[PDB]
C-alpha cells in the first residue's frame, strides 16, 4: 500500500485512490486492511497530490500564449523538482525498514503542505484573468513580497529565470537595433513605448533611456559590443533583481552611444553650418535678401491666392538670391516656398519648407520644423510693415517743395518709434538666445543635451517674442494692419488729405492712441527689456 | 478473471525494450500501429489499476518511437533530402539507445524500481516529446518539391519558437537536413550548372524563407555563371559554428555566399570588356546616329531602297536596324532597336528643317519671317540634342563603367531609353502637345519651297502663341525651352 500511495502522490490514480475531475484526489471509501481512522490523514495528504496533478497538467498543456508564459512553466518545474526528489527517498527508507507507517509520510512532507496552497493561487490568477505578456513579471512579483520564507524563496527563483527572457530580448535590441518578437510581449512596439504593459518596479526614467538607446541604432543602420554582452549576461546570473545595479549598466551604455552619436552629429555632419542656414533664412537672419524679394514679389501676393501663384514666387525668390550677388547651387534648390491654398490675402499663407538631409532627420522632425515656420510667418510681417512704413518716410522728405497735413509725420513718427524699436528686442532676442544655443553645443560632449538645449531654445523664441502670449499678440496685431492703412493713405494720393482723407485720418488716431496706451497698461517677466526702450524719453509717461 | 502476475524487474526490461524500438513484446502489444497495454498484467502491489495507468503513459511514448521507427523503415527496406533527414534522426537514436542499454547493465549486475528509471529518463522523455510535434508536420504532407520545402521550412520556424538543451537538438537536426540544398547551391555556383534529381530544388527548370533574403544574389549568380563556361559551402557553415541564435547567427553565413557571388558577377563584367566587348559596341551604337551622318542626310535632301545603302556604306520612314552578336543580344534586345529607331526618325526631321532653312542665302519682308522662324527651329534643336541627348548620355557613360551585374546592366540601360523617350515628348500627350510642334514643322516645309505672304504670319503668330499657351501648363523640365 505504501508503494501504492507513493505513486498516487506522483500523478497516477488507481482503484484505492480514485480521481475526480472537479474535486481532486480522494480515497474511495472504508477499507478493512486500513484503520478506519487513517482515511482522514490520507484525505489531508491528497490535498498535496491534487496540486501536483493540476500543476503538471497545466505545465504540459502550456495554456493564452507567449514566451513569458512558456518560460514561466519552464521555471515552474524547477521549483517543483525538490518535491519529486524528496518523494523518491520515501521509497528508500520504506524499502529498508518494514515497520514504518503512514504517519512518517506526514512528517517528511510538512513543508510542501505550506508551499503549494500559496503558489496555487498564483496559477489561478493567470488562467482566470488572461494575464498576457510582461504583466506576469509583476503578478508574480506582487506575490514575491509574501511573509512565508519558503514561498519567498520559491517565486524568487521563477522571477530569476523569467527575467532571463527579458534579459535576452533587452540585450538583443539595445545592440542589434531589432526586437525579436512576434506576439507583442516586449514593452516596445519610428518606434514607441508601452505603459499599459510596462513592469511595476521599473521606473519610466530608465524606460525612456531604453527607447532612445535602441532607436539610435535602428536609425543608424569593436569592443563596445561584446563587453556589454558580458554585462547583460552577468545580470542573468544574479539571484535577485537589483534596480540599483540595473541602471549602472544601462546608463554607461546610454552615455557611450550618446557620446558616439554626438561625434557624428557635429564633427562628421556639421550641425553648426546647418543651424547657420536655418538662422539666416527661417529667422530672417539674412534680411538683405528678403527686402529685395518683397520689393519684387509684392503685387503678386496682395491679390487672393490661386493655383498659379505657387510657382510665381519660387522664380521671384530665385531671381532674388542672384540679385544679392549670392551664387551657390548648393542649398539654393533646397529652399521651396509654400502657398497654403484651398484650406484672403496671399501673405497670410506664405511659408518656407526645408528638405532636411539624412543625418539630421532625427534632430529636425516635422514638429520642430513647424514651430520654426510660425516664427518666419510673424517675423516677415514685421519686416513687411517696417519696410513699407519707411518708404512713406522716403516720400515725405522727397515731397519737400497745409496746417493739417503736418499731422502725418506727427503720427508717422509715433508709428515709427513703436515699430522700429519693436524690431529691436528681436536682434537682441535672436542674437542672445542663439548665442546660448551655440554655447550649450560646444560645452557638453553628450548628445542628449543638444536635443534639449535646442528644444528649450525654440520654446523661448515662442515665449520671448510674445507669439504665445495671446493678449499682447492680439493688440500689437491691430497695430500691424493699422500701418498698412496709413501708409496706403499717403501713397494712394499726391496732394493734401482733403477729399475725405482727413476725415479718415482722424479715425485711426482715436484708435491708435487708444491702442497705444492700451498696450501701456498691459506691460505695467520679460516685458521689462522691451518697455525700457520705448520709455527712454518718457513719452508714454505723459500719456 | 485470470491474470499473469508478472514480477517487478521484468517490467523495466520490457520498457527498455519498447523504448529501444523493437516490436512483438509480451507487454504493449500493438494492433493497428498503436501500442496498447495488455489486460492481465498485475503485480503483488499497485492494485492492478495503477499499473494500467503508469504503463499507459509510457505507452504514449512508445507511439512516438514506434512511428519514427516505421518512418526509418520505409526509407531503408534518389530523394536525397529525406535521406539527409533520417540520417540525422537515426544519428540521434544511437546517441540515445546507449543511454538505454547502459541502464540494463545496472539491472543484471543497487536497487532499481519503476519510480527511479522514469525520473532518470526525464531529460530524454522531454526531448522526445518535441519530435512528436516536429515530425507531425513532416508526415501530414504530393509533389516532391512541396514535401521537402514544407519540411525544411518547419524546422527554421520551430527553432525561432525556442529562442538550454532542446535548442541544441533542433539545431543539430537542422544542419544535417539542409545539407542537400547547401550542396546544390554551391555546386550550381562553382560548377556553373544545376545538378538536381527528381526536380527536388524549388527552381523547376512554394518557397522556403530560410534563404529568401539572399535568394536574388543566388539566381543572378547562377545564370551568370552558365554564360561564362560557354565563353564546399557546407564545409564552411560548420566551421562558423566553432568560432542570438539562427537569426543573427544565420546572418554570418551569407558573407560566404555573397563574396563568392561578387567574384562571379565581377568576373562576367570583367571578361565582357574585351573579347565580346560591350563598351565599344554600345558607344558606337549611339554614335552612328544621334561628322558622319552630316553627309548622309544631305544626299537625301536632293526614293530607292538600294540607293541609300551604297550611300550609307560610303515622309516618316527609313527604318534602320543593326547586327548584334549573341553575347550582347541579351542587352540590345529586339524591342530595343525600335526605340533607338524611334528617336532617330524624329531627330532627322529637325535636321531637315534646320538645314532646309539654312542652306539658302515687301521684297525683303521675307527675311523678317526668316529670323522669326529660323531661330525657333534652331532653339528646339539646341534643346533636344544638347540638354537632353547629351545630358543623360554623359550620365549614362559614367554609370555603365561601374557595371557589377548581368541584370542591373539591363536596368541602367532600360532606365536610359524609357527616360529619353519621355523627356523628348514622343510617348504620350502627342495629340495635345506634340502635334503642335509637328504642325508648325509643316510651315518649315511650305515656306521652304516658295522662294499668301501676309497669311503666313497670321498663322505663324497663332500657332506659336498656341504653342506657348498650351505648353504653359508646365513635366518640369519643359521650362528649359519655354522661354522661346
Amino acid at each position: 500500500m505504501i508503494h501504492e500511495l507513493l505513486l498516487a502522490l506522483s500523478g497516477y490514480p488507481g482503484s484505492i485512490f480514485t480521481w475526480n475531475k472537479r474535486s481532486g484526489l480522494q480515497v474511495s471509501q472504508d477499507f478493512p486492511f486500513l484503520h478506519p481512522s487513517e482515511t482522514s490523514v490520507l484525505n489531508r495528504l491528497c490535498r498535496l497530490g491534487t496540486d501536483y496533478i493540476r500543476f503538471t497538467e497545466f505545465i504540459e498543456q502550456y495554456t493564452l500564449h507567449g514566451i513569458y508564459l512558456r518560460a514561466f512553466c519552464t521555471g515552474l518545474d524547477s521549483v517543483l523538482q525538490p518535491y519529486r526528489q524528496a518523494l523518491l527517498d520515501l521509497e528508500q527508507e520504506f524499502l529498508g525498514d518494514p515497520h514504518l507507517s503512514i504517519s512518517h509520510v506526514n512528517y517528511f512532507l510538512d513543508q510542501f503542505q505550506l508551499l503549494f496552497p500559496s503558489v496555487m493561487v498564483v496559477v489561478e490568477q493567470i488562467k482566470s484573468q488572461k494575464i498576457h505578456g510582461c504583466q506576469i513579471l509583476e503578478t508574480v512579483y506582487k506575490h514575491s513580497c509574501g511573509g512565508l520564507p519558503p514561498v519567498r524563496s520559491a517565486l524568487e527563483k521563477i522571477l530569476a529565470v523569467c527575467h532571463g527572457v527579458m534579459y535576452k530580448q533587452l540585450s538583443a535590441w539595445m545592440l542589434h537595433g531589432l526586437l525579436l518578437d512576434q506576439h507583442e510581449e516586449f514593452f516596445i512596439k519610428q518606434f514607441s513605448l508601452r505603459v499599459e504593459i510596462l513592469p511595476s518596479y521599473i521606473p519610466v526614467r530608465v524606460a525612456e533611456k531604453i527607447l532612445f538607446v535602441g532607436e539610435s541604432v535602428q536609425m543608424f543602420e569593436k569592443n563596445q559590443e561584446d563587453t556589454f554582452a558580458a554585462e547583460l549576461h552577468r545580470l542573468k546570473q544574479q539571484p535577485l533583481f537589483s534596480l540599483v545595479d540595473f541602471e549602472q549598466v544601462v546608463d554607461r551604455i546610454r552615455s557611450t552611444v550618446a557620446e558616439h552619436l554626438w561625434k557624428l552629429m557635429v564633427e562628421e555632419s556639421d550641425l553648426l553650418g546647418q543651424l547657420k542656414i536655418i538662422k539666416d533664412f527661417y529667422l530672417l537672419g539674412r534680411g538683405e535678401l528678403f527686402q529685395a524679394f518683397i520689393d519684387t514679389a509684392q503685387h503678386m501676393l496682395k491679390t487672393p491666392p490661386t493655383a498659379v501663384t505657387e510657382h510665381d514666387v519660387n522664380v521671384a525668390f530665385q531671381q532674388s538670391a542672384h540679385k544679392v550677388l549670392l551664387d551657390d547651387d548648393n542649398l539654393l534648390p533646397l529652399l521651396h516656398l509654400t502657398i497654403e491654398y484651398h484650406g484672403a490675402s496671399g501673405w497670410a499663407a506664405l511659408g518656407l519648407s526645408y528638405k532636411v538631409q539624412w543625418p539630421l532627420h532625427i534632430l529636425f522632425t516635422p514638429a520642430v520644423l513647424e514651430k520654426y515656420n510660425v516664427v518666419f510667418k510673424y517675423l516677415l510681417s514685421v519686416r513687411r510693415v517696417q519696410a513699407e512704413l519707411q518708404h512713406c518716410w522716403a516720400l515725405q522728405m522727397q515731397r519737400k517743395h497745409q496746417t493739417d497735413a503736418i499731422k502725418w509725420r506727427l503720427r508717422n513718427h509715433m508709428a515709427f518709434l513703436v515699430d522700429n524699436l519693436q524690431y529691436y528686442l528681436q536682434v537682441d532676442v535672436l542674437e542672445s538666445q542663439f548665442s546660448q544655443l551655440l554655447h550649450q553645443i560646444n560645452s557638453t560632449r553628450d548628445f542628449e543635451s543638444i536635443r534639449l538645449a535646442h528644444d528649450h531654445f525654440l520654446s523661448n523664441l515662442l515665449a520671448q517674442s510674445f507669439i504665445l502670449l495671446k493678449p499682447v499678440f492680439h493688440c500689437l496685431n491691430e497695430i500691424l494692419d493699422l500701418c498698412h492703412s496709413f501708409c496706403s493713405l499717403v501713397s494712394q494720393n499726391l496732394g493734401p488729405l482733403d477729399e475725405r482723407g482727413a476725415a479718415q485720418l482722424s479715425i485711426l488716431v482715436k484708435g491708435f492712441s487708444r491702442q497705444s496706451s492700451l498696450l501701456f497698461k498691459i506691460l505695467s517677466n520679460s516685458d521689462l527689456a522691451q518697455l525700457l526702450l520705448r520709455l527712454d524719453y518718457n513719452k508714454y509717461y505723459t500719456q | 478473471d485470470d491474470r499473469v502476475l508478472v514480477t517487478e524487474t521484468q517490467v523495466i526490461r520490457e520498457t527498455l525494450w519498447l523504448l529501444s524500438g523493437v516490436k512483438k513484446l509480451f507487454i504493449f502489444q500493438l494492433i493497428d500501429g498503436k501500442v496498447t497495454v495488455r489486460n492481465n498484467i498485475i503485480v503483488t502491489h499497485l492494485t492492478h489499476s495503477c499499473l494500467r495507468s503508469v504503463l499507459e503513459q509510457i505507452a504514449a511514448y512508445g507511439q512516438v518511437v514506434f512511428r519514427l521507427q516505421e518512418f526509418i523503415d520505409e526509407v531503408m527496406g534518389p530523394f536525397r533530402t529525406y535521406q539527409a533527414f533520417m540520417w540525422a534522426l537515426y544519428k540521434y537514436f544511437i546517441s540515445f539507445k546507449e543511454e538505454l542499454a547502459e541502464i540494463e547493465k545496472c539491472i543484471i549486475n543497487t536497487t532499481i524500481t519503476l519510480a527511479i528509471v522514469v525520473d532518470k529518463l526525464a531529460p530524454r522523455l522531454s526531448q522526445l516529446k518535441v519530435l512528436h510535434k516536429v515530425f507531425s508536420t513532416g508526415v501530414a504532407e504530393t509533389r516532391n518539391v512541396v514535401r521537402a520545402s514544407h519540411l525544411l521550412n518547419t524546422l527554421y520556424k520551430a527553432i525561432l519558437e525556442y529562442d538550454e538543451q532542446t535548442v541544441s537538438l533542433l539545431f543539430s537536426l537542422w544542419v544535417e537536413t539542409v545539407r542537400p540544398y547547401l550542396q546544390t547551391v554551391d555546386e550550381w555556383i562553382v560548377h556553373g550548372h544545376l545538378w538536381d534529381g527528381a526536380r527536388e530544388f524549388i527552381i523547376q527548370r512554394t518557397m522556403v524563407s530560410f534563404l529568401k533574403p539572399v535568394l536574388k544574389q543566388i539566381i543572378m549568380a547562377g545564370k551568370s555563371m552558365q554564360l561564362l563556361k560557354n565563353l564546399e559551402l557546407d564545409d564552411v557553415h560548420d566551421p562558423l559554428l566553432a568560432i542570438t541564435f539562427e537569426l543573427t547567427l544565420r546572418s554570418c553565413l551569407y558573407p560566404h555566399i555573397d563574396k563568392q557571388y561578387l567574384d562571379c558577377c565581377g568576373n562576367l563584367m570583367q571578361t565582357l570588356k574585351k573579347d565580346y566587348r560591350l563598351v565599344e559596341y554600345l558607344q558606337a551604337m549611339r554614335n552612328f546616329f544621334l561628322d558622319t551622318m552630316y553627309d548622309f542626310y544631305t544626299s537625301i535632301f536632293d526614293q530607292n531602297v538600294s540607293f541609300l545603302n551604297v550611300q550609307l556604306q560610303e515622309l516618316d520612314g527609313l527604318t534602320l536596324s543593326y547586327k548584334v552578336p549573341w553575347p550582347v543580344d541579351i542587352v540590345i534586345s529586339l524591342e530595343c532597336q525600335k526605340i533607338y529607331n524611334q528617336v532617330f526618325l524624329l531627330l532627322l526631321q529637325i535636321k531637315w528643317a534646320k538645314y532646309s532653312l539654312d542652306v539658302l542665302l515687301q521684297i525683303h519682308r521675307m527675311f523678317l519671317l526668316r529670323v522669326k522662324l529660323m531661330h525657333f527651329v534652331n532653339s528646339l534643336h539646341n534643346y533636344i540634342m544638347t540638354r537632353i541627348l547629351h545630358s543623360t548620355g554623359l550620365e549614362f557613360q559614367h554609370q555603365v563603367e561601374e557595371a557589377k551585374d548581368l541584370d542591373q546592366l539591363i536596368k541602367i540601360h532600360y532606365r536610359y531609353l524609357s527616360t529619353i523617350h519621355d523627356r523628348c515628348l514622343l510617348r504620350e500627350k502627342v495629340s495635345f502637345v506634340k502635334e503642335a510642334i509637328m504642325k508648325v514643322l509643316n510651315l518649315a516645309l511650305m515656306f521652304a519651297d516658295g522662294w499668301s505672304i501676309e497669311k503666313m504670319e497670321s498663322d505663324f503668330k497663332n500657332c506659336h502663341m498656341f504653342l506657348v499657351t498650351i505648353l504653359n501648363k508646365a513635366f518640369p523640365h519643359l521650362e528649359s525651352l519655354a522661354l522661346s
